[PDB]
């Protein structure tokens, strides 16, 4: 049982395990963030809201003035999505906040206040978002990328090995701010315990414990237990608490209590602790061993003779032992010298340390920023101070300051953004302690350790920032004006924060152009996670901390759906499932228990939970009466992976895609794959292209569903209701009292996309998918785009594929294609791109734009207006002028004797240079849209306002149309209020509505209902009461083009970038590969059925690619188009409308290892038939990636097919009859054509633009450059010993003037040969070395 | 960390990959692809930087009378045959009247 536009389409699941839990919609690292960093909230601590009440009351330091703040705003746009891509703008609107200021009594003491002033100023743009989770910015979808970053607070490290005079082993404590800068605590290569304050040179840590002011036996109080000895009856012995044994570098051997406890080499790092808490112990006797190497901590004194014994920080001794044997005062204090038991660096430190107090731990860091200038006294304590608690340079956000406490162990929930002056002992005491076993390293790549950077915090990051280094003309004059008669406003500067928040969106570290090759690659854009700028680091500054894989990474982030190349997981995808919680660590859905069985109870759980509690695999199975037919439960945690018994159990995963990112979520058959084919199919599915004749991924997931609605691609009926109008770009509904909102018309609308530019010129485009009168539901689909076939995706198209070598283009994944394939136009892409032109500022103001260019290429001239433009709607090709910026020459010379032909005998009119705009050669498609720009007053050009009456036409038609399909929505409202009890109401259905007010109803309160729906109609209809020019003149809009130009133009062209050989195809399962030749339709392989194969591909390579997937694909597509064609035959025949339902149902029907049905017999035998169109492409598929239809399944589908069970079948040659000494794997795979596109590269060049700064060729397509001979390319000549093809690259072919346009014309010599004259890349080099300072001339031989 | 794992893959491709086999078997092939990825570099520049060095061996004379020479070998490493005389010697020349008895 199936919706109703499921009438069309069903995608047939077969998997196995016990999901209660499906797709969210994909976006909202994007969308929720974009609200957080713009949202009103009344009491949180992120966006714009809070990055103001982190400065602002700015009570000023002059304290005679005080600019308050109440809140942000939003509002005032002007520009849409349309104008900007057609005239290009970036889609903003401005920041506006809400500030006061108050004064006091300046001369009385009975009010205290006198003055308040309160107002809105300007403080910046914001970029604009859409329903699809996009945003545009100059002319294209530029979009943030979010960061996964190690979390602010303090790490703890291990430097275990690194270099220098002992290879130097090391443990380290190291500060990491949301905004700020730095502090390390770690050890220097002797071991003292060291400091890098900023990280800048090296201090011994004892500096920071006096300006933080403690005292050296405060120290001892902070960081040391201290020892005890005495000397009793006849022994030296030593006095204890149960836990002080954590240490000692055991040379020696001790009982206490009642048995032995340390021997002779057991080295008793804190391990060992639980020895001795158990057993209450608090004396023991020891050897010597152990009364030696302990420093004694206060002075000693001996009553026996009236005598010393020793001082502080003093050793013990045979002879200061025979003295305390003595004494009568058998008591000693002493120091933790074992290593980590305490960590006596410490100790020692304090005295390898030249400072002395909090002033000179203030005037050496002052030092440590400004050698060689005076420590201001005051300064030297802000310098240090400010690093932590200034207004401008330090903060954590509460989830720094809850990361911060939670690395430490702490029990307070409560605290500051700000760290604390006795915060940084903690710190101190975990890197005293860690440095061999109490704990180790910080667990840094946990994905709840390293941590989200949303879209919206990115943007707060940096008002966190410019609202405290910018705003100083403001916070300066502030000080000096009587504000009780001037305002919160009259210092505030405009420009920067237009700019720098709009743009923050386009040219941003983060910020790039959007992946719009398709849709499945923007969806996955917008939910990629970067692990680069501040918080990682780059593609080349870093090394596998932002490449490899860790754990955590399951049920999360998916380790394939990442670039190639170096680009190797600095930038991932988030997995289908997953979301993050207030502190951005990462969490995943989870079945859970109840009273003995894992229930479907669901819940989310955080990546660190995940190492808390035993969640079991997707393995595990269900039983009758009873548990778990599981009888040794499969379980994981933090990422690893064990065994249990059922006995043992608290979770379970929901589903097996929870592991897996959008791309790799369509590739259903990972089960076979090897990662670097995976990591292939997660990218070549993104590199593909819309295509003229598109078709669906028969073969599948069911994510073929999800991904035509997860970026709105496909219309859905967010209310539904009746279908009541459909066209190529419009489409309206109507609805009923059941959901029909208090006083509405009863309607939605759904219209569509039409033609634009895209970030990879890729075109885009939508249309219609139901009809007059359809009823459908409230989830049902609407229309398609640029990817889908009538309500699922369709990234490229199915073919039948033939897994063997042929005649030898298909070698290296590369492929062949049939003629057929081309006959049927078919792998063509369509594409929309755009070319422009200017007329600058001239001292009278305007500049030239026409078509004369005589003599010089006619044809490519015929196709332009007036102002030397083409006409929408004209094809063009390789050379046609698209804009008219001619331009005269000169040449002037004109002497009685040098006067050699023009200006005499002929061509006695201009010789404008070839400088209009032109299409590029090797471009052809359909002009597709036109535009003229102007600083404003000048109200817009001739061939802008035809285009005005070309848009005008569209709204003055389409409103026309809405004003009666809305009131014929409110009047038939109140038309059925009347027939409530009015039956006879059809005889006011027909008059004008003035008229209605000569009636009446029943002696009943529907009477007043149709009184006050009468009366309020006159306001309503006041919204239609606008419309058509709030479109018109943001096209004869204006918009300044800086000083130095008055006006620009634009073309877009269609470009239809056909099938050809050299472009670029592939399919789901990570093969690659160039189209090598195009075959005739007999040119190719034919199956057992008698009929040939569409594309052939090299088996021989796939061993080498250790994946299998696209193996399956191509079998069990075989299954899946084969129903289709079969349907295709049996739609004719017939033979019993029983015999239709047989193969429509059975193809659905059949299965044996299956969660999911579509029981068509749940359907009756008219939707069985709407239904078998869709299927003639071919039977949809699903199938959770590691849930799957494995091989048996595909040979029992297969007998829908009814070619060979075995997937490899008796092959033939069109050419020849033969039949092959074996059979060969064959089927039909889903493929792909990829935006790589040798269609726009056809780079080569005789000669062209030149770099005036060394006469050496440019290089680019966009400078029509010459190509990189490059060192290695000469190494080639040399080995050789070709001498002269390497000259002709070094001067004649390059810089040399001389050399080139001699060498071009030596053909006219006949004589072909090299003339040069001297490689003025040389020339240049000979007066740089000059221009530094060093002389360099020639000699002769 | 290059080293070895207790949890195998007892299964092959026919008989396919769980969750688990497929995300650790990903750990070794993105270590394995960021190093083809990276210590490419570690070869490249000492290539550039070797040129320099290398370049001015033209076969420019014929004997340059140094009537010595290395006594090289087939690789014998003590224990194995690994090259046989031919390949390392392959048109070399001699630098002394080599004889050697035994069958010939």
């Amino acid at each position: 049982v199936y919706s109703y536009t499921e009438k069309k389409r069903i995608r047939k699941d077969f998997g196995k395990r016990p999901q209660v839990l499906d797709v969210p919609y994909l976006l909202s690292i994007q969308l929720d963030s974009f609200q957080k960093f713009i949202e009103q909230d009344p009491e949180g601590q992120y966006g714009l809201e809070a990055a103001f009440r982190s400065v602002f009351p700015i009570q000023s330091y002059s304290g005679n003035s005080e600019l308050q703040y109440v809140s942000y705003r939003l509002g005032e746009p002007v520009f849409d999505v349309q104008e900007c891509q057609i005239r290009g703008v970036t889609y903003s609107a401005p920041l506006r906040v809400k500030l006061r200021l108050v004064i006091y009594e300046r001369e009385a003491p009975e009010g205290t206040v006198k003055d308040i002033k309160e107002q809105e100023v300007y403080m910046g743009e914001i970029p604009l978002m859409t329903d699809n989770g996009t945003f545009v910015i100059n002319g294209t979808e530029r979009v943030i990328v979010s960061q996964l970053h190690r979390s602010p607070g303090v790490f703890f490290d291990s430097d275990k090995g690194k270099t220098h005079s002992s290879g130097k082993v090391l443990y380290n404590a190291r500060i990491i701010p949301y905004r700020g800068s730095w502090l390390d605590f770690e050890f220097d290569p002797k071991d003292n315990l060291f400091v890098r304050i900023d990280r800048r040179r090296k201090l011994p840590a004892t500096i920071i414990l006096r300006a933080l002011n403690y005292t050296t036996e405060q120290i001892l109080d902070l960081f040391f237990e201290k020892v005890i000895f005495e000397i009793r009856d006849n022994k030296l012995q030593m006095e204890l608490v149960p836990e002080r044994l954590r240490g000692e570098t055991a040379s020696f051997d001790i009982e206490a209590n009642g048995k032995v406890y340390v021997e002779k080499g057991r080295r008793i790092t804190a391990r060992h602790i639980r020895q001795l808490e158990k057993d209450d112990v608090k004396l023991i006797e020891v050897p010597v061993e152990y009364i030696a190497g302990k420093v004694v901590a206060k002075d000693y004194i001996d009553e026996s003779t009236g005598e010393l014994i020793c001082a502080a920080n003093m050793e013990l001794s045979l002879d200061l032992l025979a003295k305390l044997s003595q004494s009568g005062h058998k008591r000693i204090e002493t120091l933790f010298t074992n290593d980590l038991d305490h960590g006596p660096y410490i100790s020692e430190t304090l005295r390898v340390d030249p400072t002395n107090d909090r002033l000179s731990a203030l005037v050496e860091i002052y030092r440590m920023m400004r050698p060689g200038e005076p420590p201001t006294r005051e300064a030297a304590e802000s310098l240090f101070e400010n690093l932590f608690f200034s207004e401008d340079r330090y903060d954590l956000s509460a989830v720094g300051r809850m990361k911060f406490n939670r690395s430490l162990l702490r029990e307070e929930i409560e605290g500051s953004g700000i760290l604390s002056k006795d915060d940084i002992i903690d710190v101190m005491k975990k890197l005293i302690d860690i440095r061999n076993g109490k704990g180790e390293v910080d667990d840094i790549d946990h994905l709840g350790n390293r941590r989200i950077r949303s879209v919206g915090e990115m943007a707060e990051n940096q008002f966190r920032v410019g609202l405290v280094r910018v705003e100083r003309a403001v916070k300066e004059r502030l000080s000096l004006g009587d504000l009780d008669t001037l305002m919160p406003q009259d210092m505030i500067n405009a420009k920067p924060i237009s700019a720098a928040v709009k743009e923050f969106f386009g040219s941003s570290q983060l910020s790039q152009f959007m992946d719009q090759n398709n849709p499945l690659s923007e969806i996955t854009h917008k939910r990629r996670i970067s692990a680069l700028g501040p918080g990682g680091l780059t593609r080349e500054r870093a090394g596998f901390e932002v490449r490899d894989v860790h754990p955590t990474h399951y049920g999360r982030v998916c380790p394939i759906e990442t670039p190639e190349g170096p680009n190797i997981g600095l930038i991932n995808s988030l997995s289908v499932y997953a979301q993050t919680n207030e502190y951005g660590f990462l969490e995943t859905p989870y079945r859970k228990v109840t009273d003995g069985v894992v229930t479907d109870e669901i819940h989310y759980l955080s990546a660190i939970e995940e190492g808390n509690y035993v969640i079991a695999q997707a393995n595990s199975n269900l039983d009758e009466e009873g548990h778990f037919v599981e009888d040794l439960v499969t379980c994981r945690s933090k990422g690893e992976s064990s065994l249990f018994s059922r006995d043992q159990v608290d979770y379970m995963d929901v589903s097996t895609q929870q592991v897996v990112s959008v791309g790799a979520s369509l590739i259903p058959f990972l089960e076979h794959d090897d990662a670097n084919r995976a990591l292939m199919g997660a990218n070549m599915q993104r590199q593909a292209v819309p295509t003229l004749r598109a078709d669906k991924p028969l073969v599948g997931t069911g994510m073929e569903r999800a991904v035509a609605v997860d970026s709105g691609v496909t219309a859905v009926a967010k209310r539904g209701g009746v279908v009541q109008y459909v066209d190529a770009s419009r489409i309206v509904i109507k609805v009923n009292e059941d959901e029909m909102y208090p006083g509405e018309a009863g309607i939605d609308i759904y219209n569509l996309t039409k033609y634009t530019r895209s970030n990879q010129n890729t075109c885009i485009n939508q249309m219609p998918c139901v009809s007059l009168g359809e009823p459908v539901e409230r989830g049902d689909v609407l229309a398609d785009g640029p990817s889908t076939d009538l309500g699922e995706l369709a990234l490229g198209q199915n073919m039948r594929v033939a897994f063997m070598p042929w005649n030898g283009y298909n070698f290296e994944d590369s492929i062949l294609v049939s003629e057929r394939v081309v006959q049927e136009d078919r792998f063509t892409t369509i594409h929309i791109q755009e070319l422009a032109c200017v007329s600058r500022d001239t001292k009278l103001g305007p500049e030239e734009i026409t078509a004369d260019i005589p003599n010089v290429g006619e044809a490519a001239l015929s196709k332009l207006d007036e102002s030397g433009i083409v006409y929408i709607g004209a094809e063009v090709t390789g050379g046609d002028i698209l804009v008219g910026k001619v331009t005269p020459k000169g040449e002037t010379q004109l002497t009685p004797e040098e006067k050699l032909l023009r200006a005499i005998f002929g061509e006695k009119a201009s010789d404008v240079k070839d400088s209009s705009l032109r299409v590029p050669n090797g471009v052809s498609g359909t002009v597709i849209d036109v535009q003229v720009f102007t600083r404003d007053g000048v109200e817009k050009d001739k061939r802008a306002l035809e285009i005005e009456e070309m848009q005008l036409k569209q709204a003055k038609k389409d409103l026309s149309e809405e004003l009666q399909i809305l009131e014929a929505g409110l009047f038939s409202r109140i038309r059925a209020v009347l027939v409530a009890g009015g039956v006879e109401a059809e005889k006011l259905d027909k008059l004008p509505r003035d008229r209605w007010l000569e009636l009446g109803l029943t002696d009943e309160e529907k009477q007043n209902q149709l009184e006050q729906l009468a009366e309020q109609y006159d306001e309503l209809k006041h919204e239609f009461e606008k419309k058509l020019e709030a479109k018109r003149r943001k096209i004869t809009q204006g918009d300044d083009l800086a000083p130095g130009v008055l006006k620009i133009v634009k073309v877009y062209l269609a470009v239809k970038r056909r099938i050809q050989p050299g472009d670029k195809m592939a399919g789901r399962h990570g093969n690659k590969g160039v189209i090598s030749k195009i075959n005739p339709i007999e040119d190719m392989p034919y199956d057992e059925n008698g009929t040939p194969v569409d594309i052939v591909l090299n088996p021989l390579g796939v061993p080498s690619r250790m994946n299998i997937g696209q193996i399956l694909e191509t079998h069990l597509g075989m299954a899946a188009k084969g129903i289709g064609d079969k349907i295709n035959a049996m739609l004719k025949q017939q033979q019993e409308v029983a015999k239709l339902r047989e193969f429509i149902q059975r193809a659905y029907d059949l299965g044996a290892d299956v969660r999911q049905k579509v029981d068509l017999s749940t359907f009756s035998d008219e939707e069985v038939m709407r239904l078998a169109e869709n299927l003639r492409k071919g039977m949809p598929i699903a199938t959770p990636v590691f849930d799957g239809a494995k091989e048996a399944e595909i040979k029992e589908l297969l007998k829908l097919g009814d070619l060979p069970t075995s997937g490899q079948i008796r092959l033939y040659d069109g050419r020849t009859g033969e039949q092959f000494e074996r059979p060969v794997t064959v089927g039909y795979m889903y493929m792909l054509k990829l935006n790589h596109l040798v269609d726009d590269k056809m780079h080569a060049r005789s000669t062209g633009s030149y770099s005036l700064v060394t006469q050496q060729p440019l290089g680019g397509k966009a400078q029509f450059g010459g190509q990189r001979f490059g060192e290695m390319e000469v190494w080639a000549l040399e080995a050789y010993g070709a001498a002269y093809t390497l000259q002709e690259m070094l001067t004649v072919k390059s810089d040399d003037v001389n050399g080139r346009t001699k060498m071009y014309k030596n053909i006219v010599d006949g004589n072909h040969q090299m003339e040069p004259g001297m490689p003025e890349s040389f020339n240049v080099l000979l007066k740089e070395i000059r221009s530094l300072g060093i002389n360099i001339e020639l000699e002769d031989e | 960390d290059g080293s070895i794992i207790e949890t195998p893959i007892t299964a092959n491709f026919r008989e396919g990959l769980n969750v688990l086999q497929y995300f650790i078997s990903t750990h070794g092939a993105r270590k394995g692809l960021a190093d083809t990825a990276l210590k490419t570099a570690n070869s490249g520049y000492l290539t550039r930087r070797l040129v320099d060095v290398a370049q001015d061996l033209v076969v420019t004379e014929d004997d340059c009378g140094t009537h010595e020479g290395i006594m090289m070998t087939p690789v014998i490493e003590g224990g194995d045959v690994k090259e046989p005389l031919r390949d390392r010697v392959l048109g070399r020349v001699t630098a002394e009247d080599v004889l050697k008895p035994g069958t010939a």
